[PDB]
């Protein structure tokens, strides 16, 4: 979800240093907070692992 | 989107420049031959005289 | 001949008219305008 | 004569045409179509 909000964020007509970068910090905003998230819990699906 | 819509407008419009800028040049270029023959046809008044 | 001339470099103008509307309508959405329907649909899946 | 003034003068319309067609499309995008590109992009930046 994260590389379909920069690829619409980068798609337009001009496109300049400074924009590309901005475009690729904040898709590093969001690969960052979906990388440090901590698990809790799990559930197994099946009877037998 | 409106953004991405404004963005594919301006190129959709530059292109139909394309067509016409095209077009208003081989119109000057067929007038060029157009003068030729004329001179032509010139010199065989001259001649006929 | 002049008058060949013309006529022949006339045509070299009425095809360059016609590949490049050709071209217009061979690929008639490129990847933004699509990408505009989409991004605006995904809008309307929040109701619920 | 009179027709070869014709011509000519029928080509400086048709010059005219094609270089501000040209001066058109050489600067396609002004100062102002691109302020609106980076303003509208600004709004978008604010949803985290």
């Amino acid at each position: 979800k994260m590389m379909d909000a920069l690829l619409q964020s980068v798609s337009q007509s001009q496109l300049n240093a400074d924009t590309v970068e901005d475009a690729f910090m904040s898709y590093l905003t969001s690969f960052e907070q979906v990388a440090n998230l901590k698990v809790i819990s799990a559930y197994h699906d099946n009877i037998n692992n | 989107a409106d953004k991405i819509s404004q963005s594919e407008t301006y190129r959709r419009r530059r292109q139909e420049w394309e067509i016409q800028r095209n077009n208003a040049e081989a119109e000057l270029k067929q007038i060029d031959a157009q003068l030729k023959s004329l001179a032509v046809r010139r010199e065989a008044a001259v001649l006929q005289k | 001949d002049a008058e060949k001339t013309v006529l022949e470099k006339s045509k070299a103008g009425a095809q360059s008219r016609f590949d490049s509307y050709g071209k217009l309508y061979d690929e008639n959405i490129n990847a933004g305008e699509n990408q505009a329907m989409t991004l605006r649909a995904s809008a309307a899946g929040l109701t619920t």
